[PDB]
């Protein structure tokens, strides 16, 4: 059971990424390193763990102009003054836009929503 | 001035994390750990 | 037993990886839902259904 | 064999008092502080079956 | 074998999210609540 276990993570740690918690090492398994040892083996497992956090002030969707913005792949956050759009596990702020959100419905029925501004590239191109 | 004692075995730390519906916390650096792993 | 609910209800999938963190539980399930291939509007849409 | 399944934390986590979690209710699950064992009311009921 | 498998579902049902049929609960896993026992364990699964 121990050698079947070993054959299954050689496959699923070493010779591909594993989406499997606490299988292919402590953290978000990014790859293994197999070493031989007698009557045995060795994995060195590589991970990616976060280390150094910041509490920020969120909410799950943007009323604009009554149309509720979600977010295509993120989270909206705050500095306490304005309202950015970055990745879950790395704080990479950039402006909120119709290229980072989606529109579904209005602003009468989330919970939790805020009201903002969200920004059109095409509008400075008609000013010039 | 050592001695043997006894005790109730403790499970760690407590740890209350903060909590409202406006809040979350994001990292901004990281850290690469390779751990090791025996197996018969 | 109460501890691994704990950090479920509030950090999700992130406790088990390293530090705690702090998320609501509402935004778990946004998350959650795309994880099966769905996206978060049905989730706030009937978020008391 | 505990220790592989319950012992996956290295730190003791808590609610809070102010449980707002969107409308979901984990009473149930979540311990009563009341009671001297402080075990939730599905965890009891599996102790007498 | 069944110690090894509960300590698995406990990394993989309860503190993430899994993409596997069935190992934690018929339908597309959201999460799952574990439950003490007497000499075990109980999970309560959550499935769209």
């Amino acid at each position: 059971a121990s050698a079947n276990l070993a054959a299954t993570k050689m496959s699923e740690c070493v010779l591909g990424q594993s989406k499997r918690v606490d299988f292919c090492g402590k953290g978000y398994h990014l790859m293994s390193f197999p070493q031989s040892a007698p009557h045995g083996v060795v994995f060195l497992h590589v991970t990616y763990v976060p280390a150094q956090e910041k509490n920020f002030t969120t909410a799950p969707a943007i009323c604009h102009d009554g149309k509720a913005h979600f977010p295509r792949e993120g989270v909206f956050v705050s500095n306490g003054t304005h309202w950015f759009v970055t990745q879950r596990n790395f704080y990479e702020p950039q402006i909120i836009t119709t290229d980072n959100t989606f529109v579904s419905g209005n602003c009468d029925v989330v919970i939790g929503i805020v009201n903002n501004t969200v920004y059109d590239p095409l509008q400075p191109e008609l000013d010039s | 001035s050592q001695s043997i004692i006894a005790y109730t075995m403790s499970l760690g730390a407590e740890n209350s994390v903060a909590y409202s519906n406006n809040s979350i916390a994001i990292p901004t650096n990281f850290t690469i750990s390779v751990t090791t792993e025996i197996l018969p | 037993t109460s501890a691994l609910l704990a950090g479920t209800i509030t950090s999700g999938w992130t406790f088990g990886a390293g530090a705690a963190l702090q998320i609501p539980f509402a935004m778990q399930m946004a998350y959650r839902f795309n994880g099966i291939g769905v996206t978060q509007n049905v989730l706030y849409e009937n978020q008391k259904l | 064999n505990t220790q592989e399944v319950f012992a996956q934390v290295k730190q003791i986590y808590k609610t809070p008092p102010i449980k707002d979690f969107g409308g979901f209710n984990f009473s149930q699950i979540l311990p009563d502080p009341s009671k001297p064992s402080k075990r939730s009311f599905i965890e009891d009921l599996l102790f007498n079956k």
